[PDB]
RNA sequence: UCGGGGCUUAAGCCCAGCGCCGAAGCUGCGGGUCUGGGGGAUGACCCCAGGCGGUAGGGGAGCGUUCCCGAUGCCGAUGAAG
RNA sequence: GGUGAAAAGAACCCCGGGAGGGGAGUGAAAUAGAGCCUGAAACCGUGGGCUUACAAGCAGUCACGGCCCCGCAAGGGGUUGU
C-alpha cells in the first residue's frame, strides 16, 4: 500500500501576469490553474479559474489574424464538457470576456455564473476590491 | 387497444413519484365563540351556530 | 422415478440474488436481471484489476512530475536522471516519500541531476 | 405501552386510506378525532371508526387515559382483493379489481417521564 | 526513520517496528526474517547503483495467511462463456524488527 | 468544430539529437493448470523444459436431486427436512 | 388435500350498526384460533439508520471520503458524495 492524503492543502491565491503575451501559452501553466485547453472532467469551476483572475485586468493583443470577433472559450472545467464563456457578443453577457479569455473571458455567462459565478469581474481589474498574494507567481 | 400502448414497464420509482405529487391535504377548522367545537371557517358549527342563535339540534 | 425438482434451483437462484443485494433498479428486485447485471459487474471487476494498476501508474507519474515542476525541471529529465545513473529501481510510487518528506526528496533530486548532468 | 388495535378485511383501496393514515399520523387524539370527523371522504369517518376501536382498548383495556393517548402508527396495507369481470364494448371482457386495507391504528405514551 | 526494500516484485518504505504483510514466502512460519536487502533509512540514506549494502533490514514474521477471496466471475456477452471462478491470494504476514543499515 | 480547446522563433513543415511516456506483450514476486523428464521401490511429494485465444464440436472430470441397498441400523424434544 | 393428540373450537366483558378486533379461559403450543403445518420470491406496505434539489443516465464496477451500527485490536457492515 501507500498513502498520499494531503487533506485540505488550503487555498493558493496566485495571480500571475503575462497578459500582453501569448494566446495559448496564455494557458498551460496559467492553465494548470486555467484552460484555453487544460483541466475539465465535471468539476473545475470558473473559481480557481479566477484567482489569477488575469488580475492583469483585461485583453491586450493577438498572435495570428482572426481579429474583430472574440473574447473566449470552451475548456475551463466542470460539467457541460470543458467550459468557458463565449466571446464578444458577451463582452456584453454580464461582465466582459477579455484575455481573461482565460478567466473573465471564460465566466460572464449567468450559468458558470452558477460556479458561484462567484469568483470575478472588472473586480479582476487588479483592485479586485480585495487581497491576494502579490508575488503572485509573476513567474 | 389501439395505438398509445405502454412501450415498456414503468419503474416503482416513477410510479410512487407520480403518486408522490398528491400528499393528502387536511381540512380547516376554527373554534366556535361560546362553545367547544372546531367549526369550518366562516361556516356556523352544526349546533351552536352564529350570533343570534338558531337551529341548535345536532345532539 | 420422479426427481421432484425442489430447492436446488431456488438455492442457486438466491445465491446470485444474494450477490446482487446493493444495487438500484428492478435488477435489485428481480432474479433474472440481478444475475445479468452481476455478470457485467464481474467484467468491470477484472477490467478494474488491471486498470487499477495502470491508473495508479498515472497518479504516481503525475505528482512526481508536479513536484518536479514545483522545483526546477520536469518528468522525462527526472526519469533519465534515475535510469541512466545506475538507480535501476525506485518504484515510482515509493518516490512519494516526496511531499510526505520533502527533505530526502530534494537530495535525491540532486542525485538525479548529479550523475546525469 | 403501545396500544395495539385493528380491523382487518374491510374496504377502500391502498393509495387513498394509506394517505388517510399518513394524513394524521403523528398527532394526538383530539386533533385526530375532529379531523377524521371533518374530511370530504369515506375513510374519514371509516378510519375514525377503527380509531374508536383503538380508543376503547387503550382507555378501558390498556388504561393509559385519552389525554395521554397520541397517534402511534396505523400501517394499513393492501390485503387480498376482489377480482371482477367487466363487460365492455366489442366483445371485450376485462379483469378489474377492488383492493383492501389493514388499518393498524396504535396509540401511545405522552411525555415519557 | 524509514527504509526502502524491493521484496517479491513489491517495493516498500518500511518503518522500524510495525506493518503486517508481504508476498507468499518460502520462509519460516514464526521465526527470524533477515532481509539481505535494504534501500534507505531516515535522515539521508541514499540507495546505490545496486541495492543498499552497508548492511541489511531486519523483520519478524508472525505467521502465514490468505487475504480476501475474489471470485473471478468473467462471462461473455452472447454465444455462451460463463466462467465462474474465484482466486484467493496466498501470502505471509510479518512485522519487522529494525533496519540495521 | 481538427476529439475538442487552441496553436505562427509553433503546439504547422524540414533535418538532426538525447530523454521519458506509454498494451493482459516482457522482467521480478506469488498462485493454478495440464504435460514432458528425473529422483520418486515410495503413493505422496519435491525439483526440474514448455504450452493455456477459444465458438461449434472432441475428451477428462466435478456438485446436486426421487427412490433400492447399507437398515430388525445411525442421528432427532436437549428439537428432522424446508 | 393439513387446527389439535382430542373442539377443549374462544364462554364473560370492552370499540362497532354489524364485520373485525381488545382482555379471558383453554390446551405444550392461539403467527396451531376456524379454511387454522411450512410459509420464499415476484408484487404491495411502517418507523428509523444512510444518501439525493448544478444536473447528461446499460445506473454497474475500481481508488478515496462522509455517515449509522457490529469489532478489544486491526477490522467490518452498508449508505454513495468525487
Amino acid at each position: 500500500m501507500k498513502t498520499y492524503v494531503p487533506k485540505q492543502v488550503e487555498p493558493r491565491w496566485v495571480l500571475i501576469d503575462a497578459e500582453g503575451k501569448t494566446l495559448g501559452r496564455l494557458a498551460t501553466k496559467i492553465a494548470t490553474l486555467l484552460r484555453g485547453k487544460h483541466r475539465p472532467d465535471w468539476t473545475p469551476n470558473v473559481a480557481m479559474g479566477d484567482f489569477v483572475v488575469v488580475v492583469n485586468a483585461d485583453k491586450i493583443r493577438v498572435t495570428g489574424k482572426k481579429l474583430e470577433q472574440k473574447i473566449y472559450t470552451r475548456y475551463s472545467g466542470y460539467p457541460g464538457g470543458l467550459k468557458k464563456i463565449p466571446l464578444e457578443k458577451m463582452l456584453a453577457t454580464h461582465p466582459e470576456r477579455v484575455l481573461e479569455h482565460a478567466v473573465k473571458g471564460m465566466l460572464p455567462k449567468g450559468p458558470l455564473g452558477r460556479r458561484l459565478f462567484k469568483r470575478l469581474k472588472v473586480y479582476a481589474g487588479p483592485d479586485h476590491p480585495h487581497q491576494a498574494q502579490r508575488p503572485e507567481k509573476l513567474e | 387497444a389501439k395505438h398509445p400502448v405502454p412501450k415498456k414497464k414503468t419503474s416503482k420509482a416513477r410510479r410512487d413519484a407520480r403518486r408522490s405529487h398528491h400528499a393528502l391535504t387536511p381540512p380547516t377548522l376554527v373554534p366556535c365563540p361560546e362553545c367547544k367545537a372546531m367549526k369550518p371557517p366562516h361556516t356556523v358549527c352544526p349546533e351552536c351556530g352564529y350570533y343570534a342563535g338558531r337551529k341548535v339540534l345536532e345532539v | 422415478p420422479r426427481a421432484k425438482t425442489g430447492v436446488v434451483r431456488r438455492r442457486k437462484h438466491k445465491k446470485i440474488l444474494k450477490l446482487a443485494k446493493g444495487y438500484w433498479g428492478l435488477r435489485s428486485k428481480s432474479f433474472r436481471k440481478a444475475r445479468e447485471t452481476l455478470f457485467a459487474a464481474g467484467n468491470y471487476a477484472y477490467a478494474h484489476r488491471k486498470r487499477r494498476k495502470r491508473d495508479f501508474r498515472r497518479l504516481w507519474i503525475v505528482r512526481i512530475n508536479a513536484a518536479c515542476r514545483q522545483h526546477g525541471l520536469n518528468y522525462s529529465t527526472f526519469i533519465h536522471g534515475l535510469k541512466k545513473a545506475g538507480i535501476e529501481v525506485d518504484r515510482k510510487n515509493l518516490a512519494d516519500l516526496a511531499v510526505r518528506e520533502p527533505q530526502v526528496f530534494a537530495e535525491l533530486v540532486e542525485r538525479a541531476k548529479a550523475a546525469q548532468g | 405501552m403501545e396500544a395495539k388495535a385493528i380491523a382487518r378485511y374491510v374496504r377502500i383501496s391502498p393509495r387513498k386510506v394509506r394517505l388517510v393514515v399518513d394524513l394524521i399520523r403523528g398527532k394526538s387524539l383530539e386533533e385526530a378525532r375532529n379531523i377524521l370527523r371533518y374530511t370530504n371522504k369515506r375513510g374519514a369517518y371509516f378510519v375514525a371508526k377503527v380509531l374508536e376501536s383503538a380508543a376503547a382498548n387503550a382507555v378501558n383495556n390498556h388504561d393509559m387515559l385519552e389525554d395521554r393517548l397520541y397517534v402511534k402508527a396505523a400501517y394499513v396495507d393492501e390485503g387480498p382483493a376482489l377480482k371482477r369481470v367487466l363487460p365492455r364494448a366489442r366483445g371485450r371482457a376485462d379483469i378489474i379489481k377492488k383492493r383492501t386495507s389493514h388499518i393498524t391504528v396504535i396509540l401511545g405514551e405522552k411525555h415519557g417521564k | 526513520m524509514f527504509a526502502i526494500v524491493k521484496t517479491g516484485g513489491k517495493q516498500y518504505r518500511v518503518e522500524p517496528g510495525l506493518k503486517l504483510r508481504v508476498e507468499k514466502l518460502d520462509a519460516e512460519p514464526g521465526a527470524t526474517v533477515e532481509l539481505p536487502v535494504l534501500l534507505l533509512g531516515g535522515e539521508k540514506t541514499v540507495v546505490g547503483t545496486p541495492v543498499v549494502e552497508g548492511a541489511s533490514v531486519v523483520a519478524e514474521v508472525l505467521g502465514h495467511g490468505r487475504g480476501k477471496k475474489i471470485l473471478v466471475s468473467k462471462f461473455k456477452a452472447k454465444v455462451q462463456y460463463r466462467r465462474k471462478k474465484g482466486h484467493r491470494q496466498p501470502y505471509t504476514e510479518l512485522l519487522i524488527k529494525e533496519i540495521r543499515g
